[PDB]
C-alpha cells in the first residue's frame, strides 16, 4: 500500500498590513481636509 | 449680513460633518480587516499543522498494513496475525474518530471567516456607492458657488474661502480614493487566500475519505484470508 503524501495540501497565509495601516493613516489624514473659513 | 458668507458656512459645516462619518467608516473597515487577517492566518496554521501530522500517521498505517501483508505471504500462525490486525484496525478507528471532530471544528472556523469576509465586501461596496453620491453632491454645490463671485479676485475673503473650500474638497477626494484602493486590495487578497484554503480543506476531506476507503479494502482482504 502507498497512500501518497497528504502533505501536498497546503494553506496559504495573507499579509494585508500595508493596506490596514494605510486606511488608518488616511482616516487620520482626513483631519487636514476639514474646512476652517475666514470671517467675512 | 453677507449672504454669500452664509452660503459658505452652510457648505463648510456640512462637509466637515460628512468627513467625520467617512473617517469613522474607514477606521471600522481597518479594524475588521485586521481581525480577518489574524483569523485567516490562524486557520491556515491550524490546517498545515494537521496535514503534517496526518501525513506522518498515514505513512505508519501503510507500513503496518504492508508488514502484515508480507507476513501473510510468508505464512505464519493466524492467531498472532489476527491480534495484530485487530489492534491496527482499532488504532485506525480511533485516529479516524478524533480526526472527524477536528475537521468539523476547522470547517466551522473557516466558514465563519468566509461569511465575515463576504459581509465586509458587501458593506464596503455599499459605502463606496454612498460616498460617491455624497461627494458628487458636494462637488455640484461647490462649483455652483463660483457663479456668485465672478466680480471677486485674490485678497477678497469670499474668493479666498471659495478657493479653500475647493482645495479642501479636492484633497479629501484624493484621500478617499487612496482609502478605496487600499480597501479593495486587502479584500481581494483575503478573498484569494480564503478561496485557496477552502479548496485545500475540501481536498483534504476528500483525500481522507479515499485513503480510509483504501485502507478498509486492504484490511478486509487481509481478514478474509485469515481462514
Amino acid at each position: 500500500v502507498d497512500l501518497g503524501d497528504i502533505s501536498g495540501i497546503n494553506a496559504s497565509v495573507v499579509n494585508i498590513q500595508k493596506e490596514i495601516d494605510r486606511l488608518n493613516e488616511v482616516a487620520k489624514n482626513l483631519n487636514e481636509s476639514l474646512i476652517d473659513l475666514q470671517e467675512s | 449680513m453677507d449672504v454669500l458668507y452664509e452660503n459658505q458656512k452652510l457648505i463648510a459645516n456640512k462637509f466637515n460633518s460628512a468627513i467625520g462619518k467617512i473617517q469613522d467608516s474607514l477606521s471600522s473597515t481597518a479594524s475588521e480587516l485586521g481581525k480577518l487577517q489574524d483569523e485567516v492566518n490562524q486557520n491556515a496554521q491550524d490546517l498545515n499543522t494537521l496535514v503534517k501530522q496526518l501525513s506522518s500517521n498515514f505513512g505508519r498505517i501503510s507500513s503496518e498494513l504492508n508488514d502484515i501483508l508480507s507476513r501473510l505471504d510468508k505464512g505464519e500462525p493466524a492467531k498472532d496475525l489476527r491480534s495484530d490486525i485487530d489492534n491496527l484496525e482499532s488504532k485506525i478507528a480511533g485516529f479516524n474518530s478524533s480526526l472527524q471532530k477536528v475537521l468539523t471544528n476547522l470547517a466551522q472556523k473557516n466558514q465563519n471567516v468566509e461569511d465575515k469576509l463576504k459581509g465586509l465586501e458587501s458593506r464596503t461596496s455599499s459605502l463606496e456607492k454612498q460616498i460617491k453620491g455624497i461627494a458628487s453632491n458636494f462637488q455640484n454645490e461647490i462649483l455652483k458657488q463660483r457663479e456668485y463671485l465672478v466680480n471677486k479676485g485674490s485678497g477678497n475673503v469670499l474668493y479666498e474661502n471659495q478657493k479653500l473650500i475647493e482645495n479642501q474638497f479636492n484633497s479629501a477626494i484624493g484621500k478617499i480614493q487612496d482609502s478605496l484602493s487600499s480597501t479593495k486590495s486587502a479584500l481581494g487578497k483575503l478573498k484569494d487566500v480564503v478561496n485557496q484554503n477552502k479548496q485545500a480543506l475540501n481536498t483534504l476531506v476528500k483525500q481522507l475519505s479515499s485513503n480510509f476507503g483504501a485502507i478498509s479494502s486492504v484490511l478486509n482482504d487481509i481478514k478474509s484470508r485469515l481462514d
